[PDB]
RNA sequence: GACGGUGGCCAUGGAAGUCGGUAUCCGCUAAGGAGUGUGUAACAACUCACCUGCCAAAUGGACUAGCCCUGAAAAUGGAUGA
């Protein structure tokens, strides 16, 4: 019991795997959180920062917390590159009849404001969304509806994201 | 209580939801409105020109336009004006919440509002008028000073007004 | 055995044997296609003068009433083996009942398997045909002839009566077309008396 | 495209009732897989529709 | 329990004559001859004069009791095929590609090209009592007609089975030649 | 046949039997859920509950446990001894 509580978890034959796969799970999660590009901001995949985090030469430690480690990898590329570290906002336009089952899918998925629905015209709603979650929401409102639905930018920077530096 | 008139030439058969402060939180259907040829600001006051005070948001009410005007007509429902005169005030902001009805007697309005929908409702009158609309709402009671449908079976009011209103 | 289950016949027989001895002149009707929309608009006229009373082949429980009454369930006309009936009973208006009971009828298209009343006319002719709905009628067995510039078969004489079912493909020709030739409703069969027959003649008027 | 032809064509290869062990089409008023692999099992669902 | 006797009765119409010789029923009608053996039953098929034909079974239990109604209804099928033989109606449903259909009358075969835009030609012979012809009146429909139901419905089922979309989602495409009507006259 | 009050109350672009929280009585009858469902701007339309028409005599269910079948896949060829 003394060895269990006042010890540190040493590692078996799978140490090299449970450390290398751990430090390759860590870069495949904490680096990819909220990151949009330059030039009328869009998100992108994980492998672009898997290039651009070895390119900034990050060495990953685990004893600093994962949220703090998220706030550490984007500090270096705010220092280096021109990237944004906040939320964004969108103005979803959807037609009334064939878009309500698209409404109630993302309404318990993400936050909404300005729910302005008509009968004759189109449902216009505004969003409270991270920077990276847009590429899902560009496609899921077409692959369920089956028609065209419009992506209109609202705002490019809102706080209470990672801008509070938790 | 506006008076009921005969049908006219080229009647615009309409259906509305509200009658108090119509379209308060956009509480009218904006598709039953402009389908018939009428603007929206014309259509909002139509809900109050027929019943300004005793409308409620689930209705089989009817509004007719005799070469398009507000004619002070009442081809309204039999259910709005019986739970309207319980707790009397029926506007739109006080139809955002629940209400417990008033137990103030309405046997002598349940013969004039008895046949507000159709002329002859295919129901046996003069002996069962209080066992159809006296029990039409189990929520609350008409008056707590008497118990319905048993000291209300043959104990009736009005021999000339059960089919025709005032 | 009997007298059990849901919607008991022992609470219907209090109407089916007791008020069936308090009436003068009755109408043997036909309820073979009659609605409840068209029924509620004729059961408010009869309600002041009489009733709309039928047990529907529970009525051979009327054999115990025929001791002194001598009421026939099988000895009169229309021996009650092939049809549905809902007989009309009256106390005040035993006489002028045949005029409001044969007014409230509605003309409508028939379907497949309906009991086929005495006045059915197949929709035919130029007004009873579209050039686009020919290909449905071009599906059937009977070959068509050209009369008045239309792919159509003409049959305007009565060929079917009560007791013969209508074919399935004939129903859409009545339903899709606006042709409703006959206004049908209640059909009086026999004018029945308390132990005999008052009028052994038919009168749809 | 006539709707009656779509109804007829769904009558023959869409309106079925597929057993759960035996992925096998049965008629829409079935209660039992007709095959030995199922165990003549009385566990079966409708064929799913489209939108 | 096996019941002592379980019979049925088949009513022969006056223009039809059955020639049964030991579980080998042979109707003869105005329009054609038809025959089928029932040698897979312990059954005494036996006719009463001219109007009746009485399938009987002494001491059958089940799988044997169940077969006398089957071989009664098959003789009734043989009878109805030789008074007013069956005529099936088969309709073409397609999404985009108009199905072409060829028919000769050597073996009365059907040939189904441009089915789903496939270039394979679906030549199919009919069973040996059967002819068929296109409906000039109703569009996109071929009517089958014959003397026996086990030949006619099986020919129709072979047309229908060989007119399927493979390697796709059968709930959407629905291109084929399906049996619509099953009339007699 | 499956009707009315009624599109029951509430809630909302719109929710009218049929997305949901609550009640669940009546007229007329043989028979009506303030609705068992499909769909829709909600309806409409089709549909089931329950009754009734043809019919002619036995019908339906929840179990029990005998045999049998599914469960039940292994390497040489194969073993109720054949």
């Amino acid at each position: 019991k003394q060895i269990l509580t006042k010890g540190e978890v040493q590692v078996s034959d799978k140490e090299r795997h449970t450390q290398l796969e751990q430090m390759f799970r860590d870069i495949a999660t904490i680096v990819a959180d909220k990151c949009v590009n330059p030039e009328t901001k869009r998100p992108y995949t994980v492998i672009l920062i898997e290039r651009a985090m070895k390119d900034i030469h990050y060495s990953v430690k685990t004893n600093k917390s994962t949220k703090q480690q998220a706030l550490e990898v984007i500090k270096q590329l705010k220092e280096k590159m021109k990237i944004e570290r906040a939320h964004m906002r969108l103005r979803f336009i959807l037609p009334v009849n064939e878009g309500k089952k698209l409404k109630e899918k993302l309404k318990p998925l993400i936050k909404v404001i300005e729910s302005e629905d008509y009968g004759q015209q189109l449902e216009i709603v505004c969003l409270i969304d991270p920077g990276c979650f847009r590429e899902i929401d560009e496609l899921i409102k077409k692959e369920t509806k089956g028609k065209g639905s419009l992506e209109v930018l609202n705002l490019k920077d809102v706080e209470e994201g990672d801008e509070k530096f938790e | 209580m506006p008076p009921k008139v005969d049908p006219s030439e080229k009647v615009e058969v309409f259906l509305r939801v509200c009658g108090g402060e119509a379209g308060a939180m956009s509480t009218l259907a904006p598709k039953l409105g402009p389908l018939g040829v009428s603007p929206k600001k014309v259509g909002d006051d139509i809900a109050k020109a027929t019943q300004p005070w005793k409308g409620m948001k689930v209705s089989v009410k009817l509004t007719i336009q005799n070469r398009i005007a507000v004619p002070e007509v009442l081809p309204s429902a039999s259910a709005l004006v019986i739970k309207a005169l319980k707790e009397p005030p029926r506007d739109r902001k006080k139809e955002k919440n629940i209400k417990h009805n008033g137990n103030i007697p309405l046997e002598e309005i349940c013969k004039i509002a008895k046949t507000m929908r159709f002329k002859s409702l295919a129901v046996d009158f003069k002996g069962s008028v209080l066992e159809i609309l006296g029990t039409a709402h189990s929520v609350g009671c008409k008056v707590n000073g008497k118990s319905p449908r048993d000291i209300q079976a043959g104990i009736q009011s009005g021999e000339i007004e059960v089919v025709e209103p005032k | 055995m009997s007298g059990a289950g849901s919607k008991r016949k022992n609470v219907f027989i209090e109407k089916a044997t007791k008020l069936f001895t308090t009436y003068d002149k009755m109408i043997v009707a036909e309820a073979d296609f009659v609605g409840s929309s068209q029924l509620q608009k004729i059961r408010k006229s009869i309600r002041g003068i009489g009733a709309v009373l039928m047990g529907k082949k529970t009525m051979i429980r009327k054999v115990i009433r025929d001791l002194a009454d001598s009421k026939p369930e099988l000895d009169a006309l229309n021996t009650y083996l092939k049809q549905n009936t809902c007989i009309i009973f009256c106390k005040d208006n035993i006489a002028e009942v045949k005029r409001v009971i044969n007014t409230q009828r509605v003309g409508a298209p028939a379907k497949a398997g309906v009991f086929a009343p005495n006045d059915v006319i197949i929709p035919a002719g130029p007004t009873g045909m579209e050039p686009t709905q020919t290909s449905f009628l071009q599906d059937l067995k009977i070959a068509t002839k050209i009369n008045r510039g239309q792919i159509d078969i003409v049959n305007e004489v009565h060929i079917i009566k009560t007791g013969q079912k209508v074919g399935a493909s004939e129903a859409t020709l009545l339903q899709k077309l606006n042709i409703k030739p006959f206004t049908y409703g209640l059909e009086p069969k026999i004018i029945y008396d308390a132990g005999a027959c008052y009028s052994p003649s038919i009168s749809e008027e | 495209i006539e709707p009656s032809l779509v109804i007829l064509a769904r009558k023959y290869k869409c309106d079925k009732m597929i057993c759960r062990k035996c992925y096998a089409r049965l008629h829409p008023r079935a209660v039992n897989c007709r095959k030995k692999k199922c165990g003549h099992s009385n566990n079966l669902r409708p064929k799913k529709k489209l939108l | 329990m096996k019941v002592i006797n379980s019979s049925r009765k088949v009513q022969i119409p006056e223009n039809v004559t059955v020639d049964v010789k030991g579980r080998s029923v042979k109707v003869t009608g105005p329009r054609g001859t038809l025959s089928k053996s029932f040698d897979h039953a312990s059954v005494d098929i036996n006719l009463v004069g001219k109007k009746e034909l009485t399938v009987d079974l002494w001491f059958g239990n089940r799988k044997q009791i169940a077969c006398i109604k089957t071989i009664t209804s098959i003789i009734e099928n043989m009878i109805t095929g030789v008074t007013k033989g069956y005529e099936y109606k088969m309709r073409f449903v397609y999404a985009h590609f108009p199905i072409n259909v060829a028919v000769t009358d050597g073996g009365r075969v059907v040939e189904i090209r441009n089915f789903f835009g496939e270039k394979i030609v679906r030549r199919i012979e009919l069973l040996d009592g059967i002819t068929c012809y296109r409906n000039e009146k109703a569009k996109d429909e071929i009517v089958l007609t014959g003397n026996s139901l086990e030949l006619l419905s099986q020919s129709c089922a072979t047309i229908q089975l060989r007119s399927a979309i493979k390697y796709k989602d059968v709930r959407k495409f629905l291109d084929g030649i399906y049996v619509s009507e099953r009339n007699v006259l």
